[PDB]
């Protein structure tokens, strides 16, 4: 009998591995993990990464000019 | 009827596979 | 613009509304649209004087896109260039330009017409006995060409290697110089009787290019586009046979030049004994007055080593005053060194043929002063429908990245990071499945991969023939003739060598693993091999073309950017996100963590003269 409040993110293994590298950079990212599609992550550094990681994925796809 | 087995047979050549006949985003990804 | 009220909404065009011009009575039968700023012009198809714009604007404007209802062309200087060259005057594009639109032109586009619509026709580079005159038909040109910081009736020599930089200065100067050919007039050089077999049967497409090219009556030097598969082998053929003069091949392959030879041969009437092959299996030219010499620009453009038998040809080549040259894939000439042999090689008339005129860097342009402008250009969908081209049903399969390379992807370098994601599990399971599901169908696969390392993987893991660069051209053959007439061999594993210019009438179907980057050209030429496949008229034909791509990877970067260009012509990708009865095949390649764990390791890894007796 032991309650944690947080946020539950649901992803795929290629965004659970991008938010774990966020997790490296940032040690508050991830809390604990739950399974291979299952995150437990900071309410704070949601609003942060979800635009950041947009960034980053902006690389894999090529926008003409 | 041999003829026409024959241009069955030739139409089932030329035929797309079934995923070409239907969209398959809604349903589950490819692999294992 | 004079006296016109904004609308609310003319703020979401920034400087590009255009509705301060008024429109025609006829709008409803003229059915062009002039953009007054950037010179986009969209066409109708689907109303009154649609054909009869559609070969006028391929002239004077390039093609940008050109789908089923609306096309979009383009008028610029290079486009006004390759028209005013083909017997065309300002007068001519500005009344057939006003006559078919539905606005006015404006002044800013009639001043563009005026000034590039001006220059061809007075200056002409002559050659005599291996010696570069620079004739012109006026005198007034010497106080010009001879008091040029570069250069240096009346005829003057000039430096056949510094042909290369006159013609860029001619372009920088208001005079550009046109290369035509009075072979009517010159019996100088000894001619060749040659004709097409009426066997022939040439195009219409065909016919229209030729058209453009001997409308005047003189040949003009400058580049042809022809859809990949469309016979640009042919095309050299019929201007030989008109010229009927002595003619020089250069084909960018080894396997491509025998297929020119066997080509000329079939096509036209050309006896063996006027013709010599140049490749680095037999070195043996022609002794008779007028022959055909088919090299590739390596045996011409190579100045450093070259060997002793191939020395001789070399001079055999030089010697001799060339009537014509056939540049066979254009798109290579602008490279840094291929650009030597357009000086040092003499010709009165130069030819390009190239089913892609596009390439990453800006020295594409450089094509008008180095061969000439751009004749003509066919499209693509428009032979699709007619029957002269088979049919494709493009598709693009999204891979997820497996969860246990994707992790050493975040970490590993660039380098790496492309064998890393390109010999996934996954995409070996769906090219397993493919290859079964399309075998049973009757058509023949060609799976193309860049990559040499898995090449051999994929091809020792299936046990099926594969080819690259150090094959020996006998092993190769084998396998071609092979795969073409024995049925037990349906499927092969091209690689780079053969991203052109090899012919597969039987080829049906296409796959692609690895890519080279992001080079649109590479994506062109590889569906040309099943673009002429052999029946491309039955009822209801469609090619396939598989492109498997690994999502969350740099490839969706290079794969969009690869693809922008058939997208242009008209080509459109589908997405296949599942492909269905994948799960049902009974085995699998790298079903198991076990055999993923080991795969994952091993692609890690790979990153006195009598004391001579004595001795
Ligand atoms: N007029 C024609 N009649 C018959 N076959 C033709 C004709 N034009 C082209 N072909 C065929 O088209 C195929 C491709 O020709 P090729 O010159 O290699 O094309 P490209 O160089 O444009 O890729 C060959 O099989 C050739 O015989
Ligand atoms: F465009 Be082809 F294949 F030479
Ligand atoms: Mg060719």
């Amino acid at each position: 009998a032991r309650a944690r409040k947080g946020a539950l993110v649901q992803c795929d293994p290629s965004i659970k591995a991008l938010i774990l590298q966020i997790d490296a950079k940032m040690s508050d990212i991830v809390l604990e993990e739950l399974d291979d599609t299952h995150l437990l992550v900071n309410p704070s550094k949601v609003e942060f990464v979800k635009h950041e990681l947009n960034r980053l994925l902006s690389k894999n796809i090529y926008n003409p000019m | 009827e041999l003829q026409e087995r024959q241009a069955e047979e030739k139409r089932k050549q030329n035929a797309v596979p079934e995923w070409h006949k239907q969209s398959t985003i809604g349903k589950t990804a490819l692999g294992r | 613009p004079a006296d016109f009220v904004p609308d609310s909404v003319s703020g979401m065009f920034r400087s590009h509304d255009f509705s301060y011009l008024r429109l025609r009575p006829d709008h409803a039968s003229r059915p062009l649209w002039i953009s007054p700023s950037d010179g986009r012009i969209i066409l109708e198809s689907f109303s009154p004087l649609a054909e009869q714009a559609q070969d006028f604007l391929v002239t004077i404007a390039e093609p940008i896109s050109r789908p089923s209802h609306i096309h979009e062309y383009k008028i610029t200087a290079y486009s006004l260039y390759a028209a005013v060259s083909v017997g065309l005057e300002t007068d001519d594009i500005i009344s057939v330009l006003d006559r078919l639109s539905k606005v006015p032109v404006a002044e800013s586009i009639i001043n563009f017409i005026k000034g590039a619509t001006i220059s061809y026709g007075k200056v002409k580079l002559v050659i005599k006995h291996n010696r570069y005159f620079v004739e012109t038909t006026q005198a007034d040109i010497l106080q010009m060409l001879l008091n040029d910081s570069v250069i240096g009736v009346h005829s003057f020599e000039i430096a056949n290697e510094s042909v290369e930089v006159v013609k860029k200065r001619c372009q920088e100067i208001d005079y550009p110089v046109l290369e035509e050919y009075d072979f009517r007039n010159d019996h100088r050089n000894p001619d060749l009787d040659i004709d097409l077999k009426p066997s022939t049967q040439i195009r219409p497409y065909q016919e229209k290019s030729l058209s453009k090219m001997f409308g005047n009556g003189r040949a003009r030097s400058g580049i042809i586009v022809l859809p990949c598969g469309a016979g640009k082998t042919l095309v050299g053929i019929t201007a030989a046979c008109t010229i009927k003069k002595s003619v020089i091949v250069l084909c960018t392959s080894s396997v491509s030049v025998m297929q020119w030879r066997q080509q000329f041969l079939q096509w036209c009437t050309l006896q063996p004994e006027n013709c010599a092959v140049f490749t680095s299996d037999n070195k043996e030219m022609f002794q008779t007055e007028s022959g055909l010499v088919v090299s590739t620009y390596s045996m011409v453009a190579n100045t450093r080593n070259r060997s002793h038998d191939s020395q001789k040809v070399m001079d055999f080549l030089t010697g001799r005053e060339w009537g014509f040259i056939i540049l066979d894939e254009v798109h290579v000439v602008p490279a840094a060194m291929f650009r030597r042999v357009v000086s040092t090689i003499a010709a009165h008339a130069k030819l390009g043929l190239t089913a892609t005129l596009v390439r990453e860097d800006d020295k594409i342009g450089d094509l008008n002063f180095l061969i000439g402008p751009k004749l003509y250009e066919a499209n693509w969908m428009e032979l699709s429908q007619k029957g002269h081209i088979a049919n494709v049903q493009c598709a693009e399969v999204w891979c997820p990245m497996t969860a246990e390379f994707y992790q050493e992807y975040l970490r590993e370098t660039a380098r790496k990071r492309m064998l890393l994601y390109i010999m996934n599990p996954t995409k070996f399971q769906a090219c397993q499945f493919l290859i079964q599901y399309h075998e049973r169908r009757g058509d023949k696969i060609i799976v193309f991969s860049d990559n040499v390392y898995a090449l051999q993987e994929y091809a020792l893991k299936m046990g099926k023939p594969f080819i690259y660069g150090s094959t020996p051209q006998q092993e190769r053959m084998n396998i071609l003739q092979n795969f073409q007439y024995n049925d037990q061999i349906n499927t092969i594993f091209l690689s780079k060598v053969g991203d052109t210019s090899i012919d597969l009438p039987e080829a049906t179907c296409l796959i692609q693993i690895s890519s080279h980057y992001g080079s649109r050209r590479q994506e062109a030429q590889r569906l040309g091999r099943i673009l002429r496949a052999k029946r491309r008229n039955d009822e209801g034909f469609n090619a396939f073309f598989y492109s498997l791509v690994s999502k969350d990877t740099q490839e969706m970067y290079y794969s969009t950017k690869r693809q922008a260009f058939l997208v242009d012509q008209g080509y459109a990708f589908k997405v296949i996100t599942h492909l269905h009865g994948m799960e049902n095949i009974p085995n699998l390649a790298y079903a198991s963590p076990r055999e993923r764990r080991e795969l994952l390791q091993e692609v890690l890894l790979k990153n006195h003269p009598l004391i001579r007796k004595m001795y």
